[PDB]
């Protein structure tokens, strides 16, 4: 009888939603866990934080599952605040709520889906020697993650017997002012083939309208960029050069109505595994205010066990930076008429891609040797 | 670990030196056997000696 | 034009100074005062610097310390709050290094220098005093870490390394197994770090093991001073003092002059757009406070009543004063004064753990080796 809350932003099908929250079977667990579809918009922080508090006091929520619609990034780090504030569990399965933070609080209780920057740039290397592109560029700004992200590759190719050359590394700050001048200056030392790039979506869009300036974005430049920097699949900025290449979750035959589902499922195993053993359960005095004395009882051990579960022969086990160490990745293309085209699927280390050569869109012979 | 005892080119050059510079010594063999190298361990950012 | 400014206070008599001080600085653009009391939770901290931004539309906000001791969490919710909307907040009581962190807080600045900046005033005691082994005893927290790169980016600077770091997890009743070989080392000087309470259990067991007799020099911080520690402590131990730390009054008074300067060079510029008022209504990143945070840092303050204010490339304070304390006979008496980049001793002497009176080597060469 633990109570769990499903929110929803914006529009969205909360009638499919509903019909297939009763899709799963769990009769072998004692849990008749109660479901609350609430909607709300997407007014500011103090309406979700008004929002979680009338529903924990309304009655005996015991979980929350958090999607959105939205491309926001901070609502991920107040999502976290309230985790680290009460104790009550909560998960990020859409919209900016999966947006990957800096770092977890300690005493945080906060999961979310989707890679972390260590599983994005090691995915990337991977379609770097499908296709033989041994010579790169390395170029990103200040963002809760860059150090980390050069970090991983050097390590990964300073170890290898395949030939890696790496020229140069950029740390150029766009919050300069009249520093415009002398990133374009900087921009013009780049002369690899391949080129990574690590931003947000308005300083890569500023970032390659500068390059564009310089010009290195028509024919023999190719550039990857992480799942964060496209975000939504819909809208484009039209300054994006064509034929980038991104990854990104995979949302097309991952619908909502599944990962409700999988978030349910998580949570009620969490609680059952962890009910039987120890013969307890959590259920606080369900109030927002005055929880300055509500932390006397520790949830630590149902924290400590969120990140082991199984159900329907699937691996859903989190990681200790509170990433899903397991997701399911898809590689896309811009092409012409501005859109994102599904080229490549990903999964447990092992690349799939759909072509065999990459088309290029002379000076470029066919040999034959014997 | 148990006591041995060790001789050689390397075991008196030492007791020559101790009788010059005046100190006093406690010898032991190596754990794992090996002379030294720069490696890297569990998936970490640094790097440390063996 | 009419811009208003505000603050967060917990003081009756604060808000009436900060009254006055408003008031006299409308005599040097008219500029207002809006402060609230604090509450005993962080969500009514968060909800109420929503509100209140909504009702004043400021351009920054004022925080000290409430009159808990730690001052650690309540800063928090003002910061993300503040943050995510991106307006400058000037912090003036807060000591905690986790501030200093960019990517968690985006906007926010020191009137105060961090715990973890007084190692330069031991880097100048090593100098002065010859000394060249010390072993460098913290805790495993944040606040531990960051004193201690400090100290090895300082010293890497000499190309002379600590001969010993050892670490003891927080909140621990038993350290005497770490203090052991800690005694059978070549270095006499211990340089210490953690919380009062945590320096107490050290303070025991250092006595107990005769650590504290003559020939050991002890060199501890401000909170190592403080507290309880005071009733278990060996005599002879030299601490430190910051100058105004605990004045709050004078703090408020300079940092108004600082904003204020501010604000008469931020409406003298083209595309200025005042900061929406609308707390449930925006979601939108306001374009002003980017480029108000770069003038606002380099706005170096020509002469206030606390000695000059300047900020370095963190939002941390510049050219702070110490005062070198000695405990003697139960008493603690000032001894030096650190005008940042000098050490001057007064005409008082200093008195040696152990009783005597003579800088003592902090060395003793060992004459078997391994
Ligand atoms: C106060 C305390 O806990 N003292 C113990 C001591 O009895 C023990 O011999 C030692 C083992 O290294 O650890 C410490
Ligand atoms: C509690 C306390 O120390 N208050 C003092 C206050 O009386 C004094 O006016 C001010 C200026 O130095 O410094 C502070
Ligand atoms: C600080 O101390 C030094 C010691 O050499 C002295 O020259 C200087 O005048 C003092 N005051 C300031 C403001 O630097």
């Amino acid at each position: 009888s633990i109570g769990i809350a499903v929110i929803l932003v914006g529009t969205s099908d909360e009638v499919a939603i509903k019909d297939a929250h009763e899709k799963d079977d769990f009769h072998h667990l004692s849990v008749v866990p109660r479901v609350e579809l609430v909607a709300m918009n997407e007014t500011d922080p103090k309406s979700i934080i008004t929002r979680i508090c009338d529903l924990m006091s309304d009655r005996k929520i015991q979980g929350v599952v958090f999607a959105d619609d939205t491309d926001q990034e901070a609502i991920a780090q107040i999502l976290d605040f309230i985790s680290a504030q009460t104790l009550t569990p909560i998960l990020g399965i859409h919209g900016g709520s999966s947006m990957i933070m800096a770092d977890k609080d300690e005493s945080s209780m906060f999961f979310q889906f989707g890679p972390s920057i260590e599983q994005q740039a090691s995915v990337m290397l991977n379609i770097m020697e499908e296709y033989d592109w041994y010579i790169f560029s390395i170029v990103t700004t200040y963002f809760p993650g860059y150090q980390d992200f050069v970090n991983k590759i050097r390590s990964t190719i300073e170890n290898s017997f395949v030939g890696w050359e790496l020229e140069e590394v950029l740390l150029l700050d766009m919050s300069l002012d009249d520093g415009d001048s002398k990133i374009q200056n900087q921009l013009k030392k780049l002369q690899s083939p391949i080129i990574l790039l690590y931003c947000t979506k308005e300083e890569a869009t500023y970032i390659f309208e500068v390059a564009n300036s310089v010009g290195l974005t028509g024919y023999g430049y190719t550039w990857i960029v992480p799942s964060l920097v496209a975000g939504d699949t819909d809208t484009v900025p039209s300054e994006f050069p064509t034929g980038l290449i991104s990854v990104s979750y995979d949302e097309w035959d991952y619908g909502l109505p599944a990962r409700v589902r999988d978030g349910i499922a998580i949570i009620t195993t969490a609680a059952s595994d962890m009910l039987s053993e120890h013969s307890f359960i959590p259920e606080p005095k369900s109030s927002c205010y005055n929880t300055h004395e509500k932390r006397i009882y520790q949830s630590n051990m149902l924290n400590r066990y969120l990140i082991n579960v199984t159900f329907e022969g699937r691996n859903l086990s989190f990681s200790e930076d509170g990433y899903q160490m397991h997701p399911k990745l898809v590689i896309i293309l811009l092409n012409k008429e501005r859109k994102w085209e599904r080229v490549g699927k990903w999964k447990d280390k092992s690349l799939q891609m759909k072509y065999y050569v990459w088309p290029r869109m002379d000076d470029h012979l066919s040999i034959v040797t014997l | 670990t148990v006591p041995q005892c060790c001789y050689g080119f390397c075991i008196d050059l030492l007791i020559k030196l101790a009788r010059t510079m005046q100190f006093t010594y406690e010898v032991h063999l190596v754990a794992d056997g090996k002379f030294g190298t720069q490696e890297r361990v569990q998936n970490s950012n640094k790097k440390e000696w063996n | 034009k009419i811009v208003n400014i505000g603050a967060v206070l917990s003081t009756r008599k604060h808000e009436q100074m900060f009254r006055e001080a408003v008031n006299q600085a409308n005599k040097r653009i008219q500029l207002q005062a809006t402060s609230v009391t604090h509450k005993p939770n962080a969500i009514q901290m968060a909800l109420s610097v929503c509100e209140d931004l909504i009702s004043s539309q400021v351009y920054a906000i004022l925080v000290s310390h409430p009159p808990t001791p730690n001052d650690h969490f309540t800063p928090t919710p003002v910061s993300y709050t503040a943050g995510f909307y991106r307006i400058p907040v000037l912090g003036l009581t807060t000591r905690m290094s986790i501030y200093s962190d960019k990517s968690i807080h985006l906007s926010f600045l020191r009137t105060v220098p961090p715990y973890s900046h007084q190692s330069s005033v031991w880097f100048e005691m090593m100098r002065v005093y010859n000394w060249n082994h010390i072993i460098l005893l913290v805790s495993d927290d944040h606040e531990g870490r960051a004193a201690q790169k400090r100290l090895e980016t300082l010293l890497e600077e000499r190309e002379s390394k600590a001969e010993k770091v050892l670490q003891f997890d927080p909140g621990t009743k038993n350290v005497t197994a770490l203090l052991m070989e800690a005694r059978e080392l070549e270095a006499r000087v211990i340089i210490l770090s953690a919380s009062e309470d945590d320096a107490a259990t050290v303070y025991r067991a250092a006595a107990m093991l005769d650590m504290t007799g003559s020939g050991y020099v002890w060199l501890v911080g401000e909170r190592e001073i403080s507290g309880n520690a005071l009733r278990y402590a060996p005599d002879g131990i030299i601490g430190l003092q910051l100058i105004n730390g605990k004045n709050e009054s004078a703090h408020i008074s300079d940092a108004v002059g600082v904003v204020a300067q501010a604000v008469h060079e931020l409406l003298e510029k083209e595309n200025i757009t005042d900061p929406p008022r609308g707390c449930v209504g925006n979601t939108n990143i306001w374009k002003t406070g980017p480029l108000f945070k770069r003038v606002l840092m380099s706005s170096k303050y020509a002469d206030g009543v606390t000695g000059r204010v300047e900020f370095n490339e963190d939002g941390d304070r510049k050219f702070a004063q110490y005062s070198i304390m000695n405990l003697q006979n139960r008493k603690l008496v000032q001894v030096g004064i650190y005008n940042g980049t000098h050490v001057i001793p007064n005409d008082r002497k200093i008195i040696w753990p152990g009783g005597e009176t003579e800088k003592p080597r902090g060395y003793q060469m060992s004459t078997r080796l391994k």
